[PDB]
């Protein structure tokens, strides 16, 4: 009923909606700025392809099957083409498959939240567990991730991302709680800022 | 078969076993590795070399290492056995390993030195040489043991370094002891 | 190799001679061709040894299997058709002899080579001293034969086959498989 | 699993699928007409949030030369559904050497959408799309839904509001109009109920330009 | 599938339930020779009166007896044919009755798709002469002396109790179960109500003719 | 809730954790990273020889993973030749004991382990990976029953820079302290040079005493 | 290579005699093997063809004897030996093993047991028979001198012994040292 | 899953359960003729508007027939598998056996349920054999038996009275006890080598008129 | 509801398991106790002879007994064949626990519910080895399963055994199986038997 | 995990299966339908679903054979499509064309297949034949939703199937009509089975089997000959 994914009276999915519940549930805080030169992400930072990476956002466990698939596919790439994969290639990809969690009722939607960041200029990916994939401008996910929205809205790009954990989390940081990772456009090889 | 050494000697001395063996991995007419060991040691004390395509001693190098290296976290003659094994399976299939291997071990007072042919072929035998010392090696093994029954510490040794004489001078004289697993 | 076999009115008799042999050197003189499936109808054995014994051994066991399980006899038609059927299928394999199904049922002979080739005669030799026992045996056969008579032809058709046969030597091996069924009716020697 | 999700009620109606008729219910409108200059399919997309992309996943996404699609449902759905009806294109173009009749690409994903109203383990697909397809000398507008029925139209509308959506585009449209002008109905009826647009003719498939649709 | 709370599985528990409405089956072990017997079974008039069948050849030295689900046993049954030639075929000399119970034992509980409702009685007599091993449904076989098998089976299980004798007499034996029949049976056991089958030590297995049966 | 595909509407599955509960009966091991080593201790398994490993929760269903794990270091050894790294091995291992928690089917494990290795380049490790998958490196790690209370010890040690030495009777002290204890002890440190093997009986009876 | 093997059985003794060396082309290898290994306090079983085959045939045979000790807790028969043997030759028949073996049980009836093997199945119970590369030398004579006889076991030592001094110093790949093994009612007797 | 699991009681459910679903089924009366066999069914239920296995075997299903005609092709599949292995062809009683067996099958098996049918198999050797089939894979020789709904009743019939003679029999059972039907009845005699033969209604009423005589 | 063997227990494990040690408890008992010199199995009439020097004793129900035992002589004849030497016992045993362990894993798979103790005689000095319903199995001194077990152990405490010898051990081990008899003898003289 | 499956295999206490009743009665939310055999071809008529506006069920089974498909729509394709192969299967090997019964034979034998075993949903449609086989000549045969199939002079499936039939029970003689006689009671029956008194001819198509010339021909209606049956029924009325 809402145990096995089929789709409620309300033409809803239960167990996609419970998902990303689960997103929300694992208690961390992502968000990434697209600046033009540079795509901050802070929050779990993953080099999913040595020009690319990503941070998932929820089930800890969850995170890391969907890391290995996104550097199985991104690896396939190069092997059967031969160029970086973009990044709105990969976000295709593993939320294809992760549509395939959904499709059947053996298996279960994996709760992580996938920001991607990388230069195709710089591309700021989510990916939800529904199978959902869309290139925003300032993405958040996580917790607090509507009261980050709104400082997103309202609006220097690592201090926008750094801020607006700050202001929205309401809590100052530890440089060792900030986990920051930085793409600039002589810089397409994903790098932790290292404040 | 590929590149392909040869001239592993075998015979044991009461209370260890010396196995020498030159180092040259030829390929044709050309000595193309005249560098390869290849004297595996693979417990305290038992070891074997390997005469014959160097491809196959590469890969029962790593799988005897499998075996030696699964068991001992869960004796010569069930290497042997194994190994007899190994070289079987592989001829079933008509793709068999070149490789013809002496198994030197001191086992608990008894310095078993088993030999196994590539296509299978599996016996003990105290003075083994592997080839060309199957066919010259061999009697110069016999002759001392034609007088005297058995070879000491100091005769098996003396032996293997007059008929290694008998390739180039570069071998490697690998000897269990009664602890085991010596090289020189 | 040779295993005749002929049906009278009387019976159906298949004589066999014991040699057998690799290369030209005799290993033994010893066996008995006629591989036994059942009391009352029984196998051959030419071409290749080992597997007459084995087909057989096959077919002995399909036989009784069927035997159980259907709770009837199988006939001679039936018993050489599932044999002509399994030693099809290793056609091309070199699975080659010359067995004979041959039992009273009335008389049935039924010769079925190795290639599927089961035919219903009633007169065969089989085997390669077939060539010499099939001209010996013309000349005595009619279907008015005595049980002694018919003894005799197939003594003396084994006989002379295996005087000219260099790979067919030892003693002529008689069942006779009458109305009953089958007994050694001989098993007395060429060296005579 | 090996064991449909799909099985009737107690009078024969396949509940789920039913369901998933709510699921189209859903999801933004869209709209789609023929006109006899070619097809036009516009469909509702929102910033939302401000932050968003409209570059990056279209619902109208082409298909085929000349075919393309738009979706109403959930959209995670149509990233897959779409690529096995490209399968089905270009698969079609590898033995057959011509780009695919519309009728024959609609009839071919609905069968795909129909085997999992019969196959084990899976649910039906929520999204319901307007396919629209011109070949030789005839615009077509195709609608696949839920459980694999598919239908042409003259003009058609999906999503919310679409009991009205198709009201307007039987009166305040019929026959023919020339493509834009069967687009001032396109437009017009959308608004009963950011935007993306694209049309067909007969100049390979196309995105109505972006100065143009302004 | 499930073991219960109370240990034992569920299915089997319940299969040893369909055994009472299975016939009865006494299985005589006589030291000479054996004699399974088992009530015809027929209730219906014009269901034939010697095409029923309720004992079955094996092997020509081990009859075989069935109970409980009827159909059901036919498999087990063929199968254990395949298995005695089998062994025939492969080392000649015929399957000792210990060994042709426990092939058809390891099959009875693989189900991972339902567990067998039977029980069986092999009777062969094998080199060490008389044999006689019983087979629950629960994969357990056993080695017998008297056992009945089937549902009035708990009577003819205690009436065998004052009657089982040190050795035995093959004659004798057989007139014990032609007595208890009459016991367990609801009806006056008549030679078209019963099918009996006897293996004396030097015979051949012989479905035993209905005259010598009212004797 | 029940099943492991389906999610609790609050947004966890309940199997997991139930799974979960299994290790915080069992009694606690205690692994200790260290200036050199990780003294495993559990009031073992040689999972290669490279790599030791500290099982918790129930033991039938630890030693699967155990085997697996001694696959695992043996595949990499082939096709790669190199002994394996414990951060490589860790991850692996743990992708395996998470592929469970997904599917319906098969049952979460019970067990979380400590994993751990001496090597040169990387020096220590100690890595505990629960049975959802998720595993850390630690400078310390005790699971089990007294579970936060082994954690206070470990916590009132400050390994940083004590020795291996030390470590080898503090691991059995703490076990000592949280607990008959029957007692069991671990050195991977350079003097053992990486070979994973149980401390010398000699100290081990110092070390109970 | 090969090599010959001997046996005959009529009163107790299964005497099972054979030439221990090995050649491979002509480079006799070991001249300390047995071709005679032993199974069961009964079962003998001499294996001439190819030795990388005997040893792995009679692995197999004795890890069958043993299933079937396991299996029907009743030791492996002579004759079950004789049938089930040509079976596991003919399992590999295709790609064949080239080995000829003699089998040597003592029997139920504690009488001797002789059964020629061909490398695809022919089991024959038989008074003698020599198998190997000097087969052909030793037949005829041997079958003469024992084929009113009560098998007598002294002077049928001699004569198993003396076929094998002439085999030796006739036939190139007969020689060394010979082993025998008799299999009379107190066991076998190497 | 296991779908015929055992019950507590220690039936199965699906089985019992096809026992009363070959009681829906028409009365399918046969009676093995001493001379030759005679069969036949009932209640076609004509709005007017509207088997053989060999040359030997024949077979007079009860039950529904949508599985019947099922069983039955791999049943003809079976019978001449077997004319090419044994040289002549099957017998009624191996039909017989396999059938049952076919049916035993499916209620070990995973997903399947009893075929509900219960055969009258029937047929010459020459002389008749007339077989009864049930669900759960019983087999079971007679002499007359019926199967169907009120058939039970009619074996009773047959109980109490157990060419022409034989047809008397068939239809009698039916023309007394089952609704009167010159059209619903259509028994067929099958002679000993000439193939199971129908006739027509008016050759049947040699009797279906001589019962209204008598 | 914990009647799947998948299923775990909010309250803790998997019932099927242990509803499979309640199943040991219908078979009659058994007794192992060693000394240096043999092996010592007693079982109240269910001794199998696994191996030439390694036997089993069932309790519980008796059709997994043979299942497991079916594949104990399949695995010691793998040692023997492989490696030419007689199988050590803790590998076997070790091989029970893993062939054990896939029904606990796994669903629609029930568990090996038999409880069986594994004396062998061995290189180390002989062994015993109780394999419980779930994979674990356990070196022990001396050991009893099946049926009123517990008044067999209350003996043991005060229990010798590896002193003196096979005689006297099953003279005592008779005693310990009144609180019919099959005897299961190995040691260094002599090859497993069942007495 | 298999806990959820309802089985949908599973044989009911009431003996009768769930998904077979189930399928019985999809039908009856399927629109009116009816084939009628005359002794020189057979009529299909059939009722386009609604009516509706800015919309702009039969198939070629073959050219000698046809199928009506009444209880679905995304079934029914499926259908038609295995028994397009079927028939041009048998069309290969046999080199003649399938026999209409014998097609419907096979398509039955796929649909009880459903019934029978997997745990998957049956097909809910019930489907006529129309065809001319070459050893019986015209024929209509009716596919239950389960497997069944029935040789029918005449027969209705759809909504009102019962009223349709049992109206032409009587209103249908047999073995009197001329191909005339047929449209006349074709386009009787569908009349009175809808509310509208008449019909439009957006309503009804009429797949006319027809053997043309020495090679059969199957052919819709075109429909100014559909008006001119309608236009008749107005003064038929």
């Amino acid at each position: 009923d809402r145990h096995i994914t089929i789709f409620s009276p309300e033409g809803r999915l239960y167990q996609v909606e419970y998902a990303f519940k689960a997103i929300n549930q694992g208690g961390l805080t992502s968000v990434a700025v697209r600046g033009k030169d540079c795509a901050v992400i802070v929050t779990h930072l993953f080099k999913i392809t040595e020009n690319i990476g990503c941070v998932m956002t929820g089930m800890t466990a969850d995170s890391r099957s969907q890391v290995q698939r996104a550097r199985y596919e991104a690896a396939n790439w190069k092997y059967k083409y031969g160029y970086e994969i973009p990044v709105d290639m990969l976000c295709k990809r593993i939320a294809d498959i992760s549509q395939v969690y959904t499709q059947n009722a053996e298996m279960r939607p994996l709760g992580c939240c996938m920001i991607l960041i990388g230069i195709d200029g710089p591309q700021v990916y989510k990916c939800d567990p529904a199978g959902y994939y869309c290139g925003f401008k300032a993405t958040a996910a996580g917790v607090k991730q509507t009261e980050s929205t709104s400082f997103l809205e309202k609006k220097q790009t690592v201090e926008t991302a750094i801020t607006c954990l700050s202001t929205v989390l309401s809590i100052d940081f530890k440089p060792s709680e900030i986990e920051v990772g930085v793409v600039t456009v002589e810089n397409p090889k994903f790098r932790i800022l290292t404040i | 078969p590929m590149v392909t050494g040869t001239s592993v000697l075998g015979v044991k001395f009461e209370g260890g076993v010396v196995i020498a063996a030159d180092m040259l991995g030829s390929y044709g007419s050309l000595a193309r590795f005249r560098n390869i060991s290849r004297i595996m040691r693979v417990n305290n004390s038992t070891m074997l070399g390997a005469s014959g395509d160097y491809a196959d001693f590469q890969y029962l190098k790593q799988v005897l290492g499998q075996m030696v290296i699964d068991e001992e976290l869960l004796s010569p003659r069930a290497i042997h056995s194994w190994l007899t094994r190994a070289m079987y399976s592989r001829r079933s299939k008509m793709n068999p390993l070149w490789n013809t291997m002496v198994i030197g071990g001191y086992a608990d007072g008894e310095s078993f030195l088993g030999y196994v042919d590539m296509l299978g072929v599996a016996y003990e035998a105290p003075s083994l040489a592997t080839g060309y010392g199957a066919y010259l090696a061999q009697p110069l093994l016999r002759e001392v043991l034609e007088k005297q029954p058995v070879l000491s510490q100091t005769e098996a040794r003396d032996l293997v370094e007059r008929c290694m004489r008998v390739s180039y001078n570069r071998f490697q004289i690998a000897t269990v002891t009664e602890k085991g697993v010596e090289i020189e | 190799t040779t295993t005749l076999a002929f049906k009278f009115r009387h019976g159906v008799i298949v004589a066999a001679d014991s040699r057998a042999t690799a290369g030209a050197y005799i290993a033994s003189q010893t066996v008995k061709k006629v591989i036994e499936i059942n009391p009352y109808l029984l196998g051959t054995m030419a071409g290749g040894a080992a597997d007459c014994s084995f087909w057989e051994r096959l077919l002995a066991r399909q036989c009784r299997i069927y035997e159980l399980r259907n709770k009837e006899r199988i006939s001679v038609a039936a018993a050489s058709k599932l044999l002509a059927n399994m030693v099809y299928q290793y056609k091309g394999m070199g699975l080659s002899m010359g067995t004979m199904i041959c039992g009273w049922d009335g008389p049935g002979l039924y010769y079925v080579d190795s290639e599927g080739n089961r035919i219903s005669g009633a007169t065969f030799s089989v085997g390669s001293g077939s060539v010499y026992a099939y001209g010996v045996m013309d000349r005595g056969y009619s279907y008015d034969l005595e049980v002694e008579q018919a003894y005799d032809l197939a003594r003396r058709a084994i006989y002379q086959a295996t005087y000219r046969d260099a790979y067919s030597g030892g003693a002529v091996n008689l069942y006779h498989v009458r109305e009953d069924g089958w007994i050694r009716v001989s098993s007395d020697n060429v060296a005579d | 699993y090996s064991f449909s999700l799909t099985t009737f009620s107690p009078s024969g109606k396949l509940v789920q699928i039913e369901y998933a008729l709510a699921a189209v219910a859903g999801g933004a409108p869209s709209v789609g007409i023929k006109a006899a200059n070619g097809v036009v399919l516009a469909t509702e997309k929102k910033q939302k949030s401000i932050l968003y992309d409209e570059r990056s996943v279209h619902k109208v996404e082409p298909i085929t030369k000349h075919i393309g699609l738009v979706y109403s449902g959930m959209g995670p759905d149509y990233r897959v559904l779409v690529h096995r009806a490209r399968k089905l294109a270009q698969q079609y173009y590898l033995v057959y050497q011509e780009p695919i009749p519309t009728a024959q690409l609609v009839q071919r994903v609905a069968s795909v959408m129909q085997e999992y109203t019969q196959s084990g383990g899976v649910r039906p697909f929520g999204v319901s799309l307007l396919i629209c397809g011109w070949n030789e000398g005839r615009p077509y507008l195709f609608q696949s839904d839920p459980s694999g029925a598919y239908f042409a139209w003259k003009a058609t509308a999906m999503g919310k509001n679409y009991v009205n959506g198709k009201t307007f585009l039987e009166k305040r449209y019929n026959e023919d109009l020339e493509l834009e002008d069967a687009i001032h109905t396109a437009i017009l009826t959308l608004k009963e109920s950011n935007i993306e647009v694209g049309i067909c003719n007969e100049a390979g498939f196309r995105r109505l330009t972006p100065t143009e649709v302004k | 599938n499930t073991f219960s709370p109370e240990g034992r599985l569920f299915q089997v528990e319940y299969a040893i339930e369909a055994i009472k409405l299975g016939s009865t089956a006494i299985g005589i072990q006589t030291s000479e020779g054996v004699c399974l017997a088992v009530e015809k079974r027929i209730t219906s008039p014009l269901m034939e009166p010697s095409s029923i069948e309720k004992i079955v050849e094996i092997d020509a030295h081990i009859g075989c007896a069935m109970s409980g689900l009827i159909a059901d046993a036919k498999t087990l049954i063929d199968k254990a044919r395949v298995e005695t030639q089998n062994h025939w075929f492969t080392y000649n000399e015929t399957m000792t009755v210990e060994s042709v119970t426990q092939a058809v034992s390891n099959l009875a509980l693989q189900f991972g798709s339902r567990p067998f409702g039977v029980a069986l009685l092999f009777g062969g007599v094998d080199e060490k002469g008389p044999q006689l091993f019983h087979m629950d449904p629960s994969g357990t076989f056993v080695q017998c002396d008297a056992r009945a098998i089937g549902s009035a089976s708990e009577g003819a299980q205690s009436s065998l109790q004052e009657v089982y004798h040190k050795s035995m007499t093959l004659k004798e034996a057989i007139k014990s179960s032609l007595i208890i029949l009459k016991q367990v049976m609801e009806e006056k056991l008549n030679a078209t109500n019963i099918e009996l089958a006897t293996v004396q030590p030097g015979q051949n297995f012989h479905m035993f003719t209905k005259e010598e049966l009212e004797e | 809730d029940l099943s492991a595909s389906t999610f609790s509407p609050d947004g966890r599955v309940f199997q997991v954790e139930y799974a979960m509960k299994a290790v915080e009966n069992s009694s606690t091991a205690i692994g200790i990273r260290c200036k050199d080593g990780v003294v495993f201790g559990v009031e073992l398994f040689n999972v290669d020889r490279h790599v030791g490993m500290a099982v918790a929760g129930l033991l039938a269903d630890a030693r699967s993973l155990a085997d697996i794990a001694r696959e695992e270091a043996s595949n990499f050894r082939s096709n790669f030749g190199y002994n394996i790294p414990l951060k490589h091995l860790a991850d692996r291992v743990a992708m395996y004991v998470h592929a469970y928690t997904l599917y319906s089917a098969v049952r979460p494990f019970g067990c979380s382990f400590m994993l751990g290795s001496y090597s040169v380049n990387d020096g220590a490790q100690l890595y505990m990976i629960d049975p959802s998958g998720v595993s850390y490196g630690y400078w310390g790690c005790a699971i089990g029953k007294a579970r936060q209370a082994a954690k206070t010890e470990i916590e009132k040690l400050q390994m940083k820079e004590m020795t291996c030495r030390d470590i080898v009777k503090e691991v059995a002290k703490i076990i000592y302290i949280v607990h008959a204890f029957e007692l069991e002890l671990s050195w991977v440190g350079e003097l053992t040079n990486g070979r994973h093997e149980i401390v010398p009986k000699d100290i081990r009876e110092e070390a109970e005493k | 290579n090969g090599g010959t093997i001997l046996a005959i059985a009529g009163e107790d003794f299964a005497i099972v005699a054979s030439d221990t060396r090995l050649s491979e082309g002509f480079s006799i290898h070991t001249r300390d093997s047995p071709k005679c290994y032993k199974l069961t306090d009964k079962t003998v079983i001499g294996c001439s063809g190819f030795h990388g085959d005997c040893l792995t045939l009679t692995k197999i045979i004795e890890a069958r004897l043993k299933m079937y000790k396991h299996s029907n807790n009743k030791a492996m028969t002579t004759g079950a030996i004789a049938a089930m043997l040509s079976t596991i030759l003919y399992s590999r028949r295709f790609f064949p093993y080239y080995v000829y073996n003699i089998i040597g049980g003592l029997d139920e009836e504690g009488k001797g047991a002789v059964y020629s093997f061909d490398p695809v199945g022919s089991y024959q119970r038989d008074s003698f028979k020599a198998g190997g590369s000097a087969s052909a030398m030793l037949q005829p004579l041997l079958d003469n001198q024992v084929g009113h006889v009560p098998l007598s076991l002294d002077r049928a030592m001699r004569l198993v012994k003396d076929v094998f001094i002439s085999a030796a110093e006739r036939d190139v790949y007969t020689g060394d040292a010979l082993r025998i093994c008799i299999v009379t009612k107190e066991g076998i007797r190497e | 899953r296991a779908i015929t699991v055992f019950s507590p009681d220690g039936h199965l459910f699906q089985v019992e359960y096809a026992q009363e679903a070959v009681k829906k089924g028409s009365t399918a009366v046969g009676v093995r003729g001493r001379d030759i066999v005679v069969l036949g069914v009932e209640k076609k239920s004509v709005a007017k508007l509207q088997c053989a296995l060999d040359d030997n075997v024949c077979m007079a299903f009860a039950g529904l027939t949508a599985d019947a005609r099922i069983v039955i092709n791999r049943a003809r599949v079976e019978c001449q598998s077997h004319r090419l292995t044994v040289e002549d062809p099957v017998t009624v009683e191996y039909i017989t056996r396999y059938i049952a067996s076919l049916k035993q099958r499916y209620t070990q098996s995973n997903g399947r349920r009893p075929f509900g049918i219960s055969a009258l198999i029937v047929g010459f050797d020459g002389t008749p054999r007339l077989y009864q089939t049930d669900p759960s894979g019983t087999y079971h020789a007679w002499k007359a038996n019926a199967i169907g709904r009120g058939a039970k009743s009619v074996r009773e019939f047959l109980e109490k009275n157990y060419d022409d003679l034989t047809i008397k029999l068939v239809i009698k059972a039916l023309l007394e006890v089952v609704q009167s039907g010159g059209k619903n009845i259509e028994l067929a005699v099958m002679r000993r080598d000439q193939s199971l033969k129908i006739l027509n209604p008016e050759e049947i009423e040699k009797y279906v008129a001589e019962i209204e005589k008598e | 509801y914990d009647n799947d063997v998948t299923v775990w227990s909010p309250q803790g494990r998997i019932h099927q398991i242990e509803y499979a040690m309640e199943a040991v408890k219908q078979g009659s008992a058994t007794v192992g106790l060693k000394s240096k010199t043999h092996a010592v199995l007693v079982a109240l009439k269910k001794i199998l002879h696994v191996d030439n020097h390694i036997g089993i004793s069932i309790a519980g129900l008796t059709a997994d007994a043979r299942l497991l035992c079916n594949f104990m002589r399949q695995e010691c004849l793998d040692s023997r064949f492989v490696f030419d030497r007689p199988l050590p016992v803790s590998r076997l045993v070790s091989l029970i626990g893993s062939k054990t362990q896939i029904p606990t894993q796994r669903y629609g798979r029930r568990p090996y519910g038999v409880g069986l103790l594994i004396a062998g005689y061995d290189d180390m000095g002989p062994h015993i080895f109780q394999t419980c319903p779930s994979a674990n199995y356990f070196d022990c001194r001396a050991m009893s399963i099946g049926a009123r077990s517990q008044s067999a152990r209350t003996y043991l405490e005060r229990h010798e055994f590896m002193e003196c010898n096979l005689n006297e051990l099953v003279k005592h081990g008779l005693r310990a199986l009144r609180e019919n008899v099959s005897i299961g003898i190995v040691g260094k003289d002599l090859e497993f038997t069942i007495y | 995990s298999r806990r959820y499956d309802s089985r949908t295999t599973i044989f009911s206490p009431e003996g009768r299966l769930y998904q077979v009743e189930y399928a019985m009665e999809a039908i009856g939310h399927a629109g009116t339908c009816l084939g009628i055999l005359a002794n020189d071809g057979v009529l299909l008529a059939a009722e386009r679903r609604n009516i509706h506006k800015l919309l702009d069920k039969i198939y070629k089974l073959n050219e000698d054979m046809a199928c009506s498909v009444a209880g679905i729509t995304s079934d029914a394709n499926v259908l038609t499509n295995e028994l397009r192969l079927i028939a041009q299967r048998y069309l290969l090997q046999y080199q003649e064309p399938i026999p209409c019964e014998q097609l419907v034979t096979a398509l039955c034998d796929i649909k009880q297949a459903y019934t029978q075993f997997g745990g998957k949903r049956p097909f809910g449609v019930s489907l006529l034949y129309i065809g001319w086989d070459k050893h019986y000549g015209f024929q209509l045969y009716q596919s239950d939703p389960s497997g069944n199939y029935g040789g029918w002079k005449a027969t209705c499936i759809g909504n009102n199937s019962a009223a349709a039939v049992s109206m032409l029970k009587q209103d249908y003689k047999e073995g009197e009509m001329t191909l005339k006689s047929a449209l006349a009671l074709a386009i009787k029956v569908l009349n009175k089975t809808m509310d509208v008194s008449k019909l439009s001819a957006e309503k009804v198509e009429i797949a006319t089997l027809t053997r043309e010339n020495g090679k059969t021909v199957i052919r819709v209606l075109k429909q100014k000959e559909v008006e001119q049956l309608i236009k008749k029924h107005e003064e038929e009325e």
